[PDB]
RNA sequence: GGUUAAGCGACUAAGCGUACACGGUGGAUGCCCUGGCAGUCAGAGGCGAUGAAGGACGUGCUAAUCUGCGAUAAGCGUCGGUAAGGUGAUAUGAACCGUUAUAACCGGCGAUUUCCGAAUGGGGAAACCCAGUGUGUUUCGACACACUAUCAUUAACUGAAUCCAUAGGUUAAUGAGGCGAACCGGGGGAACUGAAACAUCUAAGUACCCCGAGGAAAAGAAAUCAACCGAGAUUCCCCCAGUAGCGGCGAGCGAACGGGGAGCAGCCCAGAGCCUGAAUCAGUGUGUGUGUUAGUGGAAGCGUCUGGAAAGGCGCGCGAUACAGGGUGACAGCCCCGUACACAAAAAUGCACAUGCUGUGAGCUCGAUGAGUAGGGCGGGACACGUGGUAUCCUGUCUGAAUAUGGGGGGACCAUCCUCCAAGGCUAAAUACUCCUGACUGACCGAUAGUGAACCAGUACCGUGAGGGAAAGGCGAAAAGAACCCCGGCGAGGGGAGUGAAAAAGAACCUGAAACCGUGUACGUACAAGCAGUGGGAGCACAGCUGUGUGACUGCGUACCUUUUGUAUAAUGGGUCAGCGACUUAUAUUCUGUAGCAAGGUUAACCGAAUAGGGGAGCCGAAGGGAAACCGAGUCUUAACUGG
RNA sequence: CCGAACCGACUAAUGUUGAAAAAUUAGCGGAUGACUUGUGGCUGGGGGUGAAAGGCCAAUCAAACCGGGAGAUAGCUGGUU
RNA sequence: GGGCUAAACCAUGCACCGAAGCUGCGGCAGCGACGCGCGUUGUUGGGUAGGGGAGCGUUCUGUAAGCCUGUGAAGGUGUGCUGUGAGGCAUGCUGGAGGUAUCAGAAGUGCGAAUGCUGACAUAAGUAACGAUAAAGCGGGUGAAAAGCCCGCUCGCCGGAAGACCAAGGGUUCCUGUCCAACGUUAAUCGGGGCAGGGUGAGUCGACCCCUAAGGCGAGGCCGAAAGGCGUAGUCGAUG
RNA sequence: GAAGCAACAAAUGCCCUGCUUCCAGGAAAAGCCUCUAAGCAUCAGGUAACAUCAAAUCGUACCCCAAACCGACACAGGUGG
RNA sequence: ACACAGCACUGUGCAAACACGAAAGUGGACGUAUACGGUGUGACGCCUGCCCGGUGCCGGAAGGUUAAUUGAUGGGGUUAG
RNA sequence: CGGGUAAGUUCCGACCUGCACGAAUGGCGUAAUGAUGGCCAGGCUGUCUCCACCCGAGACUCAGUGAAAUUGAACUCGCUGUGAAGAUGCAGUGUACCCGCGGCAAGACGGAAAGACCCCGUGAACCUUUACUAUAGCUUGACACUGAACAUAUGUUCUAACGUUGGCCCCUGAUCGGGGUUGCGGACAGUGUCUGGUGGGUAGUUUGACUGGGGCGGUCUCCUCCUAAAGAG
RNA sequence: CGUGACGGCGCGAGCAGGUGCGAAAGCAGGUCAUAGUGAUCCGGUGGUUCUGAAUGGAAGGGCCAUCGCUCAACGGAUAAA
RNA sequence: CACGAAACUUGCCCCGAGAUGAGUUCUCCCUGACUCCUUGAGAGUCCUGAAGGAACGUUGAAGACGACGACGUUGAUAGGC
């Protein structure tokens, strides 16, 4: 806190409580007793626990019928309207789409659809697999995920 | 995550001051004083749930004594006579009868006198 | 019937209490963000004698302050952008400018740029006082402009004691000085504190003072390590390891070898010949790209309900490489500004190429190979290493080699072997930091918080001075900021009227808590003794026997915190309210719980676009005993164990 | 030497939330001197200055004030929702 | 304490009163058994330092482009209901735009005390005091209002000053008009207060200027780790 | 718009930076006057009279033993001539 | 109480002792032992006795002891043989 | 003991039994002087016996303005007892209708200032010294700057280092500085490094605990008996 | 096995080796017993089938035996008050 | 059954019925109408307004202020005369 180190008033004789610093956290405008510093909040996850959790999540998606496997999933042009129609045909609304290779037209077509995300197999994460209503994987992405998780 | 205390602090102080209604001066207006008064009132009330059972029995006994002596017998002999006659009416009821049914109370006195004779 | 007598007895409230209603004061709370806080990614890493930072005084149709500017004074020229509006804010008005392109506004380049300030013509109590010289000009009063500091270097001319000389003197050219938050190198260098005292030691080469530099600095191409195998300059990160050691062997201090990474680069003089101008850097022109400094286009919505207002509800549509974000009378993809995406430069400038011009020298050969130095004695300092058995480094003092057939090092020292070549120098990258600029982000703050400062704050105010240093945010969607009438002093203040969704939103303005102070009503209270309540309880009032308010009379009953053997204590602390105010954070270590894997478990830095994946350098565990060599399910002890 | 101005400060009362953070009132001492006063200058903190009281050095003095080391340390007291 | 000749004392006896002890009735919890979380059963439940266990609420992140909300959010203020407690729920009035279940996650997470810090407001109390005991009285004027202002007459006080004039220091306080919120220890029509306008005229007064004192700075210079110290030629410096 | 004279008394002001006396023995520099050196030579320069021009700039209000300065105050204080 | 004129002791030969100062310098002093510093005493009058063992100061310097420096002699490590 | 007083722990004069005067940290006298200390007398008085009256400024009442310290909360009596041991608040009892105003200070262990005395803390500061450890200064010697002869480490001589706060000359308009010259010193002096001594001139610190408060005294480890309550302690 | 918070201190049959006395059984690991004492660090001396910073040695260290404290404030703050 | 002291209860002086146990005595004054209601020590309107009190004024050997006393034209309360 900005200020001087001068003792506000003498130790004895004035009839006031003793003061030492204008910056005392007891005082208005004083310091914060245990002032925060920037923190690193990240945790360690064991490699085998990360992979174990992914296998648990994918297995539960299958049991709950939230994993949909298709041979192919693509659009002809980078047009949001085309992907919206495709998803409406398959009765999908809030969906994560996992492809083997990131189709450039598909990625652009999904940007402005806020309930829809498009990833490659190497970029799946545990929170996304739980957060979306459905998960659509191409047959190619399924193999890549199988190999990735052994 | 800074937490301001005002809304919760106000509710707590208001809860105590509501329990202090009717008290005199700062005791119904000033939190520091009202809190002490609410605690002391709670201590007294705990103590006086026990005292209440003592004071009422003491009152019933005094009234039975008066009614028994109107009928020519002391309280202590009356109670002993009822116990020898196997009468199990308690003092709350004996005091009620002593006030509201003087004829029935006389009958109880006669029952006690017979068991003592 | 009356009179008398005796007994009993309501209606009083000066004031006070409790409850409720309605207000005042006051500014909590909630909601709010043109202010802060912490970062990430980029940029820029300086400004100044061509006069800085920072100021003084001016400058408008202008009285003040803010912002801008400088006697050409909210501005002038020019080249570009852009345009239907404009002449900065307070802040209306006045006088005006402009609408198809010299209005304004934005950007490049120019012009102007008072005085003080390094301040530089001399002086000086900063923003003032006083000159010299030379060019001009003059109406003879005078006027304008330019020069004139110091020091360093270089050159010319001159020039003592003193003969040559040298010192000295004059002039010219070129440079320097001052300011700035951190980072960097160097010269100096505390104490509190810890050691439960204290002196060695620690704190600590820290704080602080000083000098100097750069965009980074420093360091750097082995007289280095290693261990008989090899490595191959410097710097930075993770290990090694809280190990080896140091240590009033106390408190504490604390490596290296070796390993994994980031980054990678080598050269020159101590000199001649040949061959020559050949590499390579620096400068200056010119091109081509690529940024930076203004900008251009940029999709798609209506009806109806509630309402002061629709962006909300309901219905039916449409755009999306655009559902980032902000605004609009409540919450808007389609109203507005943007956003994705696609384009743009007359001029100045950064970068990377290219190509000129200038300087620089490339190669081969043959040589050479840093002396008051290495080493030593004495005194100190630095090395994790405190003189210790103490190598090595620096040097204040006194000394002093060999010089390649030679010398340094390998932790006292010697021999052997290995390895390197001091006493000359240059060198990018990986690294450090952020006064400053742009963009973006936050389980950061939201007016006692966050900067001291959300507001004209380093201000008001305090101090001789260095220096110290506040408080203070919110009407409404829009000022529609209340015409007019009335009381009043042509007041203050108020009542009407009107505006508005709302005026107990009226500027002392959102919400409007509490302490504190009132008016009204109900009940109690003037024969009654104490923590003021609690248990019992009559009467009265009120609303529907009960609920609410009050509480005569009566049993019991000496606040709270702290500190103590023990407190009603006449021990401590608190006038009251509201707001704030105290076991945290990082790393290491051990134990418990829980999860994964299991005789195994797990990676660090780093790589990677990656919360993935790679990376097993390492760390812990599966073996102990012994001081150790060493041995090993045993081992140590002892000559040896009945043994321990 | 006596005594005003001027420079002092021996006694008493008042005052003591003062008229005043040292005064007022009545008396008191020096008053051509080691006198007094204006303006300007010089001495700086383990230092100054001192006809010496540890006096004075900006209402501060057995080591000034301001900023920093700095959140010194506190086996003590208080407080801890 | 009243009072007591027993209402004192001794002895014997039988009654009764008397505690949060024991019993009765209803309820909650800990621990252990016994059976299938439940039942049954036994037993326990005063507590400072302190250990262990289990929870409430607050702000923020996700879930949440969800859900509630102008047919009224947060906050404020009442009332009713509800749980063993921290608390929870509903709703009238006020308010006028936000709020947020659940299950998880993180903490500037809870105040009555620290002669705590900041602001607000009490008490004493309508009390002390209104700043030299030089002193006032009256008539007239102005004004909403006059003890205090203006005019007049009288009275009193200073007169080596309580008069006049400079330097220093201050900086518009000066004069005129106008106003009376705040300032003035009362009122105020008055003011050193607010606002507006006006006002400072030099060859001779002063400064600047020439000249020096104490002292300061100081080209070169001498000295010093650096910063700097001293000082020559000089150049400043009035109080002359 | 009259008178607008005299006598006497009289400073701490003036003559006096004097005079007398004493010891503690009482600034400096310029303006001013004068002397020449280098130099200049019927030139410049000097002296006098006369004429003519110039003398800039800044301060100037007001308080000043105080209600305007130093004392937080419209403060019984302090403030040199 | 301090100071004081007076008194005494003592230092000081001038580049004085002494003091401020890493130093250059400066004060002492443009003074020179009839002077300057330090210390005690305190006008004046009459005076100021005995003790040199202790502590200090002054002088002495033959002997004992003793620093840096010097490195005789002895002992050890290493190994050509 | 004498004097003074009716009465004199003071005063004055003596005595000497000086607890514990004494000769320049001066002895004994001393005219004059002193807002200096003690004692006595005349005058004088409200100092007092012993107070009375009066004049003014407050206090008191009215109008205007308008503070303060303090404060857990108060429905805030006496007495005797009790009790953290001195009670408005407890017990018993007595007395007491509600509320101002002027007065007085016995109590609220009244207000004021985290007791200054005392003790404690392995707190502080400043002062002292023959406390400890250092150190500026002063002083000693060795080596360096530092040389030549001769005689016997010492002595004599020399000049050329070095000193000069002697004269003269120049830079120069200069009591600084520098250079030149001359004289005087002269290998001395002085300075650097090393070294012995001295060193409250200055600095950093230490200076125990137990204890019927602390200090002073005593004690501090070990052995035996008793206290010790028939095991141990 | 006793006794201590601990550091420690004490009693002890018996086993191996070697010994003295006794014909022998046996007794002897000091003394009728209980006081006669001082941790650690730092070093000294002797020994040693340990270690030996490139290697052989050596220095130094370890291990075994032993020495230095009225550290008596006797669990001993420092070498030094 | 009787004497017996400044102590006790009276006698003397003053206060005194808040003596809530609020006492006594003497004297004076008031002798209307109506309505409503929840029907009783009820509320209201009209008429009435006594004895006496208070207020105001002039005042006091009464007095801080209150209080107390005298007097107010049918009058000596104060001032004047
Ligand atoms: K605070
Ligand atoms: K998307
Ligand atoms: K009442
Ligand atoms: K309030
Ligand atoms: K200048
Ligand atoms: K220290
Ligand atoms: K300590
Ligand atoms: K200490
Ligand atoms: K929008
Ligand atoms: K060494
Ligand atoms: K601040
Ligand atoms: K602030
Ligand atoms: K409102
Ligand atoms: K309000
Ligand atoms: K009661
Ligand atoms: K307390
Ligand atoms: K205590
Ligand atoms: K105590
Ligand atoms: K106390
Ligand atoms: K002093
Ligand atoms: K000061
Ligand atoms: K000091
Ligand atoms: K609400
Ligand atoms: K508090
Ligand atoms: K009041
Ligand atoms: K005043
Ligand atoms: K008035
Ligand atoms: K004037
Ligand atoms: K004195
Ligand atoms: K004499
Ligand atoms: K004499
Ligand atoms: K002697
Ligand atoms: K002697
Ligand atoms: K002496
Ligand atoms: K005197
Ligand atoms: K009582
Ligand atoms: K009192
Ligand atoms: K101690
Ligand atoms: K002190
Ligand atoms: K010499
Ligand atoms: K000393
Ligand atoms: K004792
Ligand atoms: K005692
Ligand atoms: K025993
Ligand atoms: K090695
Ligand atoms: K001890
Ligand atoms: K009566
Ligand atoms: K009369
Ligand atoms: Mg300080
Ligand atoms: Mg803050
Ligand atoms: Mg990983
Ligand atoms: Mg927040
Ligand atoms: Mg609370
Ligand atoms: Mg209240
Ligand atoms: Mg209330
Ligand atoms: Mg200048
Ligand atoms: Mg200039
Ligand atoms: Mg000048
Ligand atoms: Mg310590
Ligand atoms: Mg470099
Ligand atoms: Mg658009
Ligand atoms: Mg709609
Ligand atoms: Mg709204
Ligand atoms: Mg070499
Ligand atoms: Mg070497
Ligand atoms: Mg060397
Ligand atoms: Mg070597
Ligand atoms: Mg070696
Ligand atoms: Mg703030
Ligand atoms: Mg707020
Ligand atoms: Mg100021
Ligand atoms: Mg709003
Ligand atoms: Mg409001
Ligand atoms: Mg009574
Ligand atoms: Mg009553
Ligand atoms: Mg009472
Ligand atoms: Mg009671
Ligand atoms: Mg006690
Ligand atoms: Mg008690
Ligand atoms: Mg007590
Ligand atoms: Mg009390
Ligand atoms: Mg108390
Ligand atoms: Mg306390
Ligand atoms: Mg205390
Ligand atoms: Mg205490
Ligand atoms: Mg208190
Ligand atoms: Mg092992
Ligand atoms: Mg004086
Ligand atoms: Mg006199
Ligand atoms: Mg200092
Ligand atoms: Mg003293
Ligand atoms: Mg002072
Ligand atoms: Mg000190
Ligand atoms: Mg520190
Ligand atoms: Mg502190
Ligand atoms: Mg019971
Ligand atoms: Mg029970
Ligand atoms: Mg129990
Ligand atoms: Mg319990
Ligand atoms: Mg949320
Ligand atoms: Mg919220
Ligand atoms: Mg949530
Ligand atoms: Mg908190
Ligand atoms: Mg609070
Ligand atoms: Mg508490
Ligand atoms: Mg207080
Ligand atoms: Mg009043
Ligand atoms: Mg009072
Ligand atoms: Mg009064
Ligand atoms: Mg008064
Ligand atoms: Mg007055
Ligand atoms: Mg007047
Ligand atoms: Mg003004
Ligand atoms: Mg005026
Ligand atoms: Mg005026
Ligand atoms: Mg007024
Ligand atoms: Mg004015
Ligand atoms: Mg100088
Ligand atoms: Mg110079
Ligand atoms: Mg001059
Ligand atoms: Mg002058
Ligand atoms: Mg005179
Ligand atoms: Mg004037
Ligand atoms: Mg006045
Ligand atoms: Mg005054
Ligand atoms: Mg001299
Ligand atoms: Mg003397
Ligand atoms: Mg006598
Ligand atoms: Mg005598
Ligand atoms: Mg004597
Ligand atoms: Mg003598
Ligand atoms: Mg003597
Ligand atoms: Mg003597
Ligand atoms: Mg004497
Ligand atoms: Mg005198
Ligand atoms: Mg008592
Ligand atoms: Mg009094
Ligand atoms: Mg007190
Ligand atoms: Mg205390
Ligand atoms: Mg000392
Ligand atoms: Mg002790
Ligand atoms: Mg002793
Ligand atoms: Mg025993
Ligand atoms: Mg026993
Ligand atoms: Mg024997
Ligand atoms: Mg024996
Ligand atoms: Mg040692
Ligand atoms: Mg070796
Ligand atoms: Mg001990
Ligand atoms: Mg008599
Ligand atoms: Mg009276």
């Amino acid at each position: 806190v900005t200020g001087s180190g001068k003792k506000p008033w003498r130790q004895k004789g004035t009839g006031r409580a003793r003061s030492g610093s204008i910056k005392s956290p007891i005082w208005r405008s004083g310091g914060v007793t245990f002032a925060a510093r920037p923190q690193d909040h990240s945790q360690k996850v064991n490699k085998k626990m990360y992979r174990g959790a992914l296998k648990s999540i994918l297995s539960e998606l299958v049991r709950q019928d939230r994993l949909i496997v298709v041979e192919k999933f693509s659009v002809e042009a980078p047009k949001t309207k085309l992907l919206a129609q495709k998803l409406k045909d398959m009765a999908l609304e809030d969906v994560l789409i996992i492809t083997g290779e990131l189709d450039e037209n598909l990625f652009l077509a999904a940007r402005n659809l806020h309930k829809v995300d498009v990833r490659d197999a190497t970029g799946i994460d545990p929170v996304s697999l739980i957060a979306f209503d459905k998960v659509v994987m191409t047959a190619d992405a399924v193999k890549q995920v199988e190999e990735m998780l052994a | 995550a800074r937490v301001k205390r005002g809304v919760i602090a106000r509710a707590r102080h208001k809860k105590i001051l509501k329990q202090a209604k009717g008290y005199y001066g700062a005791r119904s207006r000033v939190y520091r004083v009202a809190f002490q008064a609410v605690i002391k009132a709670g201590q007294y009330a705990y103590r006086d749930r026990r005292q209440r059972k003592r004071q009422f029995r003491q009152l019933w006994i005094a009234r039975i004594n008066a009614a028994a002596r109107q009928n020519g017998i002391s309280y202590s002999k009356f109670i002993n006579g009822l116990k020898k006659a196997s009468v199990e009416i308690d003092r709350k009821i004996l005091a009620d009868i002593a006030v509201f049914d003087k004829v029935a109370f006389t009958a109880l006195v006669e029952k006690a006198k017979a068991a003592l004779a």
